[PDB]
């Protein structure tokens, strides 16, 4: 299962 | 033995027209189980192992939503990095991200990872404590300050120590028939004459799983690395792996040489002779 | 920019006239754009599939290209690779002993 939230650089 | 779950993501910018080429893959140990390719017609996360097909349409919706959001994050990143590095809008660049967790034989959390590269070089990586960052240069340092201010490490730590380990355990149980099965290497030795005074002995390991293996040569019971060649472990294409190690020997002295094979599927290491 | 390493090999130990799978494993390269062909007597084989792009801890990419094949005593098989790091395509001949 993937990470629920992303973050931009 | 130890187990892992890892996701890999690559985006390659297309300056002439449109969005980047984005490819995402997920693994349990050395078994790919999911994929997403932006050039594919489905536009969905797709199964690549039978045991993940047990997951419902909800799983496929949630995983497709996350992976498409990931493609957008990489698209924005390629733009931000072009700015940080004062690069022109004309060249193609690459962003890569890998994250996941390792568990030991007890299936308890061992280590977590979350790292990024730009054009094949380290950019930013979560440290082993899952609390701080390693920023390679001043551009990555500005990202580190942004991520510290937004407490990104805390969110990643919760997934890596929790969710990641929990779902890894789920897949290991669900795909027990293959995921928990070790396939010992099938070994044999070949012999090749170069001249009337030199011969090559090649020790083969085939059809093994997982990919980790050690092949070593000994001469009269002592380690031999000189005049040896070891190829990189390679996929067979049926889910198993292959490797070989060769040694050059004086013709007629083949009997002094032994090949030694170490693998998780072998209770004791194997010895082979010509 | 990292040049690809190439291995060409069969999935099972080769025997003339016996059905098998021909692989061309390309690894350790950067950037990801690469052209890989499997050749039968110097001619490009059409039905060739490949794995999904992935990469190693050092960020270098790897791919497996593959097709079904039946080796013989006289038919030659090879893998032909082009990449930005190469001035000419690199041809690696399949040798059942490797």
């Amino acid at each position: 299962l993937q990470l629920p939230q992303g973050t931009t650089l | 033995g130890s187990h892992s779950m890892r996701y890999f993501f690559t985006s390659v910018s297309r300056p002439g027209r449109g969005e980047p080429r984005f490819i995402a893959v997920g693994y349990v140990d050395d078994t790919q189980f999911v994929r997403f390719d932006s050039d594919a017609a489905s536009q969905r996360m797709e199964p690549r192992a039978p045991w993940i097909e047990q997951e419902g349409p909800e799983y496929w919706d949630g995983e497709t939503r996350k992976v498409k959001a990931h493609s957008q994050t990489h698209r924005v990143d390629l733009g931000t990095l072009r700015g940080y590095y004062n690069q022109s809008e004309a060249g193609s660049h690459t962003v890569q991200r890998m994250y996941g967790c390792d568990v030991g034989s007890d299936w308890r959390f061992l280590r977590g990872y979350h790292q990024y590269a730009y054009d094949g070089k380290d950019y930013i990586a979560l440290k082993e404590d899952l609390r701080s960052w390693t920023a390679a240069d001043m551009a990555a340092q500005t990202t580190k300050h942004k991520w510290e201010a937004a407490h990104v490490a805390e969110q990643l730590r919760a997934y890596l120590e929790g969710t990641c380990v929990e779902w890894l355990r789920r897949y290991l149980e669900n795909g027990k028939e293959t995921l928990q099965r070790t396939d010992a290497p099938k070994t044999h030795m070949t012999h090749h004459a170069v001249s009337d005074h030199e011969a090559t002995l090649r020790c083969w390991a085939l059809s093994f799983y997982p990919a980790e293996i050690t092949l070593t040569w000994q001469r009269d019971g002592e380690d031999q690395t000189q005049d040896t060649e070891l190829v990189e472990t390679r996929p067979a294409g049926d889910g198993t792996f292959q490797k070989w190690v060769a040694v050059v020997v004086p013709s007629g002295q083949e009997q002094r040489y032994t090949c030694h094979v170490q693998h998780e599927g072998l209770p004791k290491p194997l010895t082979l002779r010509w | 920019q990292r040049t690809p390493k190439i291995q060409v090999y069969s999935r099972h130990p080769a025997e003339n006239g016996k059905s098998n799978f021909l692989n061309c494993y390309v690894s350790g390269f950067h950037p990801s754009d690469i052209e890989v062909d499997l050749l039968k007597n110097g001619e490009r084989i059409e039905k060739v599939e490949h794995s999904d792009l992935s990469f190693s801890k050092d960020w270098s990419f790897y791919l497996l290209y593959y097709t079904e094949f039946t080796p013989t005593e006289k038919d030659e098989y090879a893998c032909r690779v082009n990449h930005v790091t190469l001035s000419q395509p690199k041809i690696v001949k399949w040798d059942r002993d490797m």
